[PDB]
RNA sequence: AUGGAGAGUUUGAUCCUGGCUCAGGAUGAACGCUGGCGGCGUGCCUAAUACAUGCAAGUCGAGCGAACGUUAGCGGCGGACGGGUGAGUAACACGUGGAUAACCUACCUAUAAGACUGGGAUAACUUCGGGAAACCGUAGCUAAUACCGGAUAAUAUAGAAAGACACUUAUAGAUGGAUCCGCGCUGCAUUAGCUAGUUGGUAAGGUAACGGCUUACCAAGGCAACGAUGCAUAGCCGACCUGAGAGGGUGAUCGGCCACACUGGAACUGAGACACGGUCCAGACUCCUACGGGAGGCAGCAGUAGGGAAUCUUCCGCAAUGGGCGAAAGCCUGACGGAGCAACGCCGCGUGAGUGAUGAAGGUCUUCGGAUCGUAAAACUCUGUUAUUAGGGAGAACAUAUGUGCACAUCUUGACGUACCUAAUCAGAAAGCCACGGCUAACUACGUGCCAGCAGCCGCGGUAAUACGUAGGUGGCAAGCGUUAUCCGGAAUUAUUGGGCGUAAAGCGCGCGUAGGCGGUUUUUUAAGUCUGAUGUGAAAGCCCACGGCUCAACCGUGGAGGGUCAUUGGAAACUGGA
């Protein structure tokens, strides 16, 4: 992230973001006991929004085109 | 110079103007030599022109006159006809 | 204002008071999801809470749109556990539940257009209306005579105290004083006096 | 726009030539030295009159300073 | 006392201390968005981010020299005041009092004051060699209520230049600052100390003041725990949440003050600065270029560039409220006002049913058993509260022949001009997203089947996960909804109400010793003391006992009531540790 600082992140859901050296807005928010990674990524965020396979949701997980 | 300057003191948008003998350099929160109680304009209860100038007496000989332009507000006050 | 079914009132709530026939047809058990099991017995807060979410259905004035109720039943002097009962019944559905119009709440908020409105003068379309010792809750010029106005004027006999209603007419300009006891009593007084207060 | 000399002109009235101020100061360095030599201009102090026809004739000094030169001169007599 | 206080967590259930994973409101907010209409307000919160700008504020003869009341430009006159952002004083700097044998008090307008006394003269006018502008030369001048000290009043007892049919010594009316103490201020264990004219002495001066300011000299381990002395570094306050009170917080506002003005540093006649756009000096910057130069507010406004999950237009007017110029008149103003601004909270007039066919044309679960998304419903009537053009019009209130002692006359306004509303009664649409086995008010069929989803607490995925994803849905709430960082319900959790002197949260093995923290001494004391006493004052974005309306919003008088006062002994001694 900024400031020269290097942290375990993970992009939680099934979005794959194929945009690699491109930032990526940090979720707020940690893991639940899993040894390594101790952050989330947030979805989307001048980056690879996601896939629309999902509708459920509607609010995050780069959520978009709303069915009518 | 030394007037009755209204010292506009109180909320944003509603100052409660206050008739002191204040000076023309300091306008508005400036410096009251010879305070008159205050004047009160809501128009919605019986003391209005509640103003105590007993002191402001020596003040009307040498430098005293209306500053927020009060002819009706010093009208009551009347303190003169006898010079 | 609360734009949903109202008949969940006698069903979430321990107090309706806006019907007389309703567990006829329905289920007068426990709650929904376990409809078929036991009740359960309301919470120390939970019943000054259920209260607040009974009169929440029965009010059309609800969370902070009924500030001046919750305000006028809480600092106001006075019985302040009775306060809730006494300083609450100046909206306009008293007019309509009192001289004939409407038979429930929400029915009489909607009735200060199509009913009688002309309260001596000036008028008002909202859910409370400012009817003291001079006021006379009537219809207008044009609208001296409506449906919803003069529906039940032969079918609403028994008047409630302190209102007025008479046949091509309807101008409520009685006494000015209220009961704080001529209301349901089946929630708490104190717990909404102190609950309230926090 | 307006110059200031009433209000803020502590520097605003120490910006210019001295030579007068530097000659009144020659004027007044004869304090102690007319007084150690006896001299005639502080003589006869009725006048310093010195209230009556100086100050506004023509005066051009201090103020506190002269003041407690004024206050011995022009009250003695 | 409007009178807090859920669990899990440990055997296979457990009590009990203990800590938070977790039943809520708050969220100067943004956010993926489904963000009908709006009164009001905040908006580089991410940013003392760099720099092209529109740009501070002009004038005056009752007193003087154009061609024609001031028209010649001198003189009276805010550039520091409106302002802007708050890195900057861990502290009278501000917050907060009497004050001043720490005290100055320049100053602002009235009267004494007789326009007196030495005056030449002054910018303009303009004799004017040249210079790219980057500056010398040739120089005479003419004014103005511009303007010059000693003898006759003020701590003695050594007055003038001129006002219409202006005035000056004394001073008043008035006026700005310096000060005493009583008040806000971090801890280091992985530092345990600091001042030496530290602590007090009087004399060379001069400023708001004594003066350890220097003055002649003055101590030892003394000062200091009052962590003085190091840091922490922040603009301070009037404030809003808060336990139910006992506890606790204690600043965004909006005004006072305290600052700052590329960087420093030293000085500069007229009335109170270091000067937001005067000096000089230096430094690294700005840019064009005649070789020399100019330098920078954008720390006045709005912008280009900065990275902000997280924020105002390079728009009109001085309506008005201003003050400074200025016999009036004239005249000044990105002070200030009005329009662009986003769900920034708008919560309501808030969008159609008086009526009403199993209200279907057949589907929502359907072992089809009925009900129904369904007193949904047709197609109208209904409901008015959408247009159709409309002419519309309190902070701050008195004036202007010359007829008028803090009173006032022929003659002094617009940057505008569509709340609640029962009325025209066109038809302008409260949707939504979430848990759904739940915890915790909530579901049916398929499709999945440790693939993926779900995923605070639970967990559900290796087959029958209504927990998953689609459809019919359901509980909630409200023009919307899921998200991120920020107080308190949660619960006392350095215990303070809210800790043991043993398993819990607890045996200093240290047996020999005064940290003044604290451990009967009779009587006995001169009054440490419990409840009476100067009371005027008793004020307060303060809970004001009421006090005003804006329907949803900001429309504010009551200093005696009124507490949030400002009578609680001078005093009645056989008595914490010390007899």
């Amino acid at each position: 992230l900024s400031n020269n600082i290097e942290i375990n992140a993970y992009i939680p859901g099934i979005g794959h973001n194929l945009q690699e050296h491109s930032v990526v807005l940090v979720r707020g928010g940690r893991v639940k006991d899993l040894p390594g990674v101790r952050y989330h990524i947030v979805r989307g965020a001048l980056d690879t929004s996601g896939v629309d396979g999902r509708r459920q949701g509607r609010s995050l997980y780069g959520t978009k085109k709303p069915k009518n | 110079a030394v007037k009755i300057r209204l010292t506009r003191l109180g909320s944003k948008r509603n100052p409660f103007y206050r008739i002191v003998v204040a000076d023309a350099r300091s306008p508005r929160d400036g410096r009251i030599i010879e305070q008159i109680g205050t004047y009160n304009p809501t128009s919605a209860n019986a003391p209005e022109i509640k103003v105590d100038e007993a002191l402001a007496l020596k003040w009307l000989n040498d430098g005293a006159k209306p500053t927020d332009t009060v002819h009706n507000i010093l009208s009551k006050e009347g303190i003169m006809k006898k010079f | 204002r609360f734009r949903g079914s109202n008949w969940k009132k006698s069903r979430r709530l321990g107090i309706s008071l806006s019907g007389t026939g309703k567990e006829l047809e329905k289920r007068p058990y426990a709650p929904g999801q376990h409809g078929p099991n036991q009740r359960k017995k309301l919470s120390e807060y939970g019943l000054q809470l259920r209260e607040k979410q009974k009169l929440r259905y029965l009010y059309g004035m609800t969370e902070r749109q009924f500030r001046n109720t919750f305000d006028i039943a809480g600092k106001k002097f006075g019985v302040h556990g009775e306060n809730f009962m006494i300083l609450l019944a100046s909206r306009l559905d008293a007019v309509v539940y009192s001289l004939g119009l409407a038979r429930t709440r929400r029915q009489a908020r909607q009735l200060v257009n199509h009913g009688h409105i002309l309260v001596d003068g000036k008028r008002v379309d909202i859910p409370s209306y400012s009817v003291k010792p001079g006021q006379t809750i009537s219809v207008r010029e044009k609208s001296q005579k409506l449906n919803i106005i003069v529906e039940s004027v032969e079918i609403n006999n028994f008047v409630p105290e302190y209102l007025n209603f008479d046949a091509d007419s309807l101008t409520g300009t009685f006494v000015r004083l209220p009961e704080r006891s001529e209301l349901p009593a089946e929630i708490n007084e104190q717990l909404i006096v102190e609950y309230y207060s926090r | 726009k307006s110059a200031i000399k009433r209000v803020k002109t502590t520097e605003k009235a120490e910006a210019r030539n001295i030579s007068q101020k530097s000659a009144m100061r020659t004027a007044v360095k004869n304090a102690k030295t007319a007084v150690s030599n006896n001299a005639d201009n502080k003589n006869e102090l009725v006048s310093l009159v010195k209230l009556v026809d100086k100050a506004a004739q023509s005066n051009l000094i201090h103020s506190n300073k002269a003041d407690r030169i004024k206050s011995q001169l022009m009250t003695a007599n």
